[PDB]
RNA sequence: CGCGAAGAACCUUACCUGGUCUUGACAUCCACGGAAGUUUUCAGAGAUGAGAAUGUGCCUUCGGGAACCGUGAGACAGGUGCUGCAUGGCUGUCGUCAGCUCGUGUUGUGAAAUGUUGGGUUAAGUCCCGCAACGAGCGCAACCCUUAUCCUUUGUUGCCAGCGGUCCGGCCGGGAACUCAAAGGAGACUGCCAGUGAUAAACUGGAGGAAGGUGGGGAUGACGUCAAGUCAUCAUGGCCCUUACGACCAGGGCUACACACGUGCUACAAUGGCGCAUACAAAGAGAAGCGACCUCGCGAGAGCAAGCGGACCUCAUAAAGUGCGUCGUAGUCCGGAUUGGAGUCUGCAACUCGACUCCAUGAAGUCGGAAUCGCUAGUAAUCGUGGAUCAGAAUGCCACGGU
RNA sequence: GCGGCCCGCCGUAA
């Protein structure tokens, strides 16, 4: 984890649209490629689709998941079992 | 080997007794290349045995050694198909080496606390002609005399 | 005047001996008191590379480069010494440094 | 006047000065038994004396550097033996037989390519 | 792969280096790269002459180049115009100013590089390899030498496995360090791939 | 390797040394112990804006002769194969075979 | 099978998904406009598109190169694409084993033989004697590096016996003795003695000497065998793609997991664990880098900042050992895997997928079936230290000393 | 002087 003397990492080009979709309606889920961004309280209640390498899958953000990364969801590897 | 090795390594005598047998004994008991602990163990065990015996520091040692000392043993020398384990005669240095190795190996297979106590106990038992150490001598002699038919070679 | 230090380094010993002999001789000619060519322990660095283009990690070679050092330390430069050094300074593959 | 000797071992060197006094085993400005941990080192350092002129008319100002315990003890013994040679020239006729004159030249080997140590090679369990 | 390189093993005994200069860690790689560039350019440019060996020495703020050859007139030209073109280009390649020199090869039948690339040039004109090998060995023995060995490898016309041949007479001891052995290689591109050439020349044992 | 790899390498070097100046103070104010909130925030949001192929960490040094990404040596700048053949030939001054 | 790889978060990167280009990301050509620029706004995941000022400067010999961009066409470039059974170069292996051949002359109708076989020796086709053979070549040995003993030369940043004071620190004055430093020489050759031996060649002991019988350790690998390995370091003969098998960008993968093998690390304890105090190495590295002293921190670290291109400074406290106290054979104040919480640091960026610190938790494990391998002396076993690759990152690799 | 221990696909350097 970061040093706490630098703060979380945002990847601004996501922030510039999360700031405009928070107030001017626009409840359409967003399209993004930044799996390395944190979850701020500003995003609460919104839906965002995150690329997993093959196609983006949408998630609905909640309150307890604030502080994690965008990629903590949307798993990449696909496995079912040896059968 | 196929060739012949000539010579023999020389070892310093014991610092506080001047006995090469003590040096060889502590060398055999030495593990990991840590001589100081081995000689500390040997000295503690010897003083305990001397107290429990009433003799000098060497008389008990020689008595215990002479209690467990091979005279003959078998050796698989073979002619014409089968093996025919036969008994042979043992030269003195081999006898001393075997005796000390058996003493130590019996020493390590006991549950008494600390090696020095164990070693003293087994030396005292050998002085009294009992214990696991004497059993090896006895059964080696037994096996050797069982095959006392092919010894013509 | 003061200490004047000359440090000499080269990858070969014959020409370093030649150069130190030449410099001590010219310094003695110009007129001053000089001291011995200190041997100044050498540096050796090794390398180890494997030779096969593809496999066989156990095939390797060892290479090294030696660097020799010599110290002169000419003391009390009387006169014409500095110009003589700045004019008589010729060597191929020899590095030379001078300090005040 | 005093006399000199030099002993060497695995990686140790010894400077020995001998003077006709009665008992002086200073080593690096320290006494013998305090410098050397209680072990056979004291036996080996006093060994080349008890057979000739058993530490009566002698002073043993000693300096040592490099190596470990046993190396330093052996180097000291070699230096002391060598120093006595320039005291009486007839002492060779016994020190030679004692074996203290010869300089031991055993030291560690290289680590060679493809081996874990000087001679230990990786386990060979190939079929 | 069994034989140690004959030239390298003797670099400190009876053989000199080809580049002689001193440097520290900062400029070692740059000096090596510059020497590689200049040697490559000279080899490309002076192919038509008989160039044998390039020695590069760095004076303090300078570079000094000497060329060994057997036909110096071609390299040096009618006047010093061509050596001047070479000097301009070389001083362009390496920043410091440059000076050029020419060496003279007295017996071209020695100096194995010349023999090797002569044989390659002959092979490029579709001549039987065996005649070339015998011719070279006979010439070298006639001019005076204690031994010589040549060898050729590759697809010598037949589609079958590439073959190998070699001839030798005299003495060519390779396990004695005192011996002065000259060794060099070359290769020729033909219509059926490349052919390798190696030459050993034993000028004489040195005390 | 291929030509495009070397082209990418040289472009990376150029972009790295073009913007070297400003990244220093950007990181300096990011790491400052007396920096306020808004300035540090703007710095962390602005250093991100630079072209990605500009950090020095985005460069793999490779052999000058060929461009091999493995087996590099900082001392000479060549891969193991080329340094071995050149050392045998006699290009490197001072190199020998170590025995000891 | 800890192999290419001396080091995988992006890059590396070849592979997958999607978004893009067509004389091209890298060269030579042809014709116009054009210092090369530098700052900066927007759309974008980004490639990339739009833009706005900044700029138009040399020799001018008057049009070119310098200067690079931006265009349009055509030769062309570009392929880690297939064939190691078309090849060069470079390695492994039998094997550091002692063998492998030729010229001339003789013998046989001929393939071939002789020499190279025989007696005695040696590490050795190493040597003597004999013999239709007489001589050579590549091999063996020697010439090379290092280690062990002395002698000269030089004496700082290295050394301190004698001298003087000295805070008692080689600290200073001094010294050139000793250690050491790196240059040059001496030394071992069965040299000498006795015995055995075909009055050879050699082999047993002895003296002397630091070293005695190729002193110890390396580097050096004959003719050839295995259609051995590598077209993906590199170079190449053939084919085969050219709006694509060429080129650019963002995310993902090379790290998956019912399982099976190879190579290692730590243990199962009392020759031990824990606490306190103390003592002896060698070899290396250092400028976009080694980083001291002080001050904050329990800690990983942070702030300020000297010195060092280095026998001067930093890395950098060696650990086993040795003295005291405790634990008392107990799945244990043995063992430390897994998991929770809280942090530091490198880097645009530690989710997949880094290394360390603190607190808590504390698993299997009580010496291992059939089987199997390494080592002959400073060697096995054991204990620590350094270096390369490298922003970051070793239980691997390559080196150094102690017992 | 005498214990036991079997097999190895088709073509293929010049």
């Amino acid at each position: 984890p970061r040093s706490l003397k630098k703060g979380p990492f945002i990847d601004l080009h996501l922030l510039k649209k999360v700031e405009k979709a928070v107030e001017s309606g626009d409840k359409k889920p967003l399209r993004t490629w930044s799996r390395r961004s944190t979850i701020f309280p500003n995003m609460i209640g919104l839906t965002i689709a995150v690329h997993n390498g093959r196609q983006h899958v949408p998630v609905f953000v909640t309150d307890e998941m604030v502080g994690h990364k965008l990629g903590e969801f949307a798993p990449t590897r696909t496995y079912r079992g040896h059968a | 080997p196929r060739r012949r090795v000539i010579g023999q390594r020389k070892i310093l005598p014991d610092p506080k007794f001047g006995s090469e047998l003590l040096a060889k004994f502590v060398n055999i008991l030495m593990v990991d290349g840590k001589k100081s602990t081995a000689e500390s163990i040997v000295y503690s065990a010897l003083e305990t045995l001397a107290q429990r015996s009433g003799k000098s520091e060497l008389e008990a040692f020689e008595v215990a050694l002479e209690n467990v000392r091979p005279t003959v043993e078998v050796k698989s020398r073979r002619v014409g198909g089968s093996t025919y384990q036969v008994p042979v005669e043992v030269r003195p240095v081999r006898r001393n080496a075997l005796a000390m190795r058996w003493i130590v190996e019996a020493a390590r297979k006991r549950g008494d606390k600390s090696m020095a106590l164990r070693l003293a106990n087994e030396l005292s038992d050998a002085a009294e002609n009992k214990g696991t150490a004497v059993k090896k001598r006895e059964d080696v002699h037994r096996m050797a005399e069982a095959n006392k038919a092919f010894a013509h070679y | 005047n003061q200490r004047i230090r000359i440090r000499l380094k080269a990858f070969d010993h014959r020409l370093i001996d030649q150069a130190t002999a030449e410099i001590v001789e010219t310094a003695k000619r110009t007129g001053a008191q000089v001291r011995g060519p200190i041997p100044l322990p050498t540096r050796k660095e090794r390398f180890t590379v494997l030779i096969s283009p593809h496999v066989n990690k156990d095939a390797r070679d060892q290479y090294e480069i030696r660097t020799h050092l010599r110290l002169v330390d000419i003391v009390e430069p009387t006169e014409k010494t500095v110009d003589a050094l700045m004019r008589l300074d010729l060597a191929a593959g020899v590095d030379v440094q001078i300090s005040l | 006047n005093q006399y000199y000797g030099t002993g060497r071992r695995k990686s140790s060197a010894a400077r020995v000065f001998i003077k006709p006094g009665n008992g002086k085993i200073v080593i690096n400005q320290r006494s013998l038994e305090q410098y050397f941990g209680r072990e056979t080192a004291r036996m080996v350092v006093r060994q080349p004396l008890e057979l000739v002129d058993m530490v009566e008319k002698l002073d043993l100002y000693i300096t040592v550097k490099g190596g470990g315990i046993s190396g330093q003890a052996g180097a000291i013994r070699h230096g002391i033996t060598r120093a006595l040679m320039e005291y009486d020239e007839s002492l060779r006729s016994e020190l030679r037989k004692a074996g203290f004159v010869t300089r031991d030249a055993r030291q560690v080997e290289r680590k060679k390519v493809g081996l874990r140590k000087a001679r230990r090679r990786p386990q060979f369990s190939k079929r | 792969g069994q034989k140690v390189h004959p030239n390298g093993i003797r670099l400190g005994i009876v053989k000199p280096w080809n580049s002689t200069w001193f440097a520290n860690t900062k400029e070692f790689a740059d000096n090596l790269d510059s020497d590689f560039k200049v040697r490559q350019y000279l080899t490309k440019e002076l192919a038509k002459a008989s160039v044998s060996r390039i020695v590069i020495e760095r004076p303090a703020k300078s570079i000094r180049v000497t060329i060994h050859t057997a036909r110096p007139g071609i390299v040096i030209g009618k006047k010093g115009e061509d050596v001047e073109k070479l000097r301009k280009v070389v001083a362009d390649i390496a920043g410091v100013p440059a000076q050029i020199n020419i060496a003279e090869v007295r017996k071209p039948e020695l100096d194995a590089k010349l023999v090797a690339d002569s044989i390659t040039s002959q092979l490029e004109r579709r001549v039987m390899f065996r005649r070339a090998m015998k011719r070279a060995v006979q010439n070298a023995m006639r001019l005076g030498a204690k031994g010589i060995k040549v060898e050729v490898s590759g697809r010598l016309g037949g589609a079958e496995i590439a073959r190998t041949e070699w001839y030798r007479e005299g003495r060519v001891p390779l396990h004695t360090l005192r011996a002065d052995i000259d060794y060099n290689t070359s290769e020729a591109h033909t219509t059926y791939g490349v052919i390798g050439v190696k030459v050993w020349i034993f000028k004489g044992e040195i005390l | 390797a291929k030509q495009s790899m070397k082209a990418r390498e040289v472009k990376r070097v150029a972009l790295a040394d073009k913007y070297f100046a400003k990244r220093a103070e950007l990181k300096a104010i990011i790491s400052d112990v007396n920096a306020s909130d808004e300035d540090r925030w703007n710095a962390v949001l602005k250093l991100q804006t630079l072209p990605r192929d500009s950090s020095p960490s985005r460069q793999r040094n490779r052999c000058r002769q060929t461009g091999r990404p493995h087996g590099f040596l900082r001392k000479f700048g060549l891969s193991r194969i080329k340094v071995r053949e050149a050392a045998m030939r006699g290009e490197i001054p001072g190199l020998k075979k170590a025995s000891w």
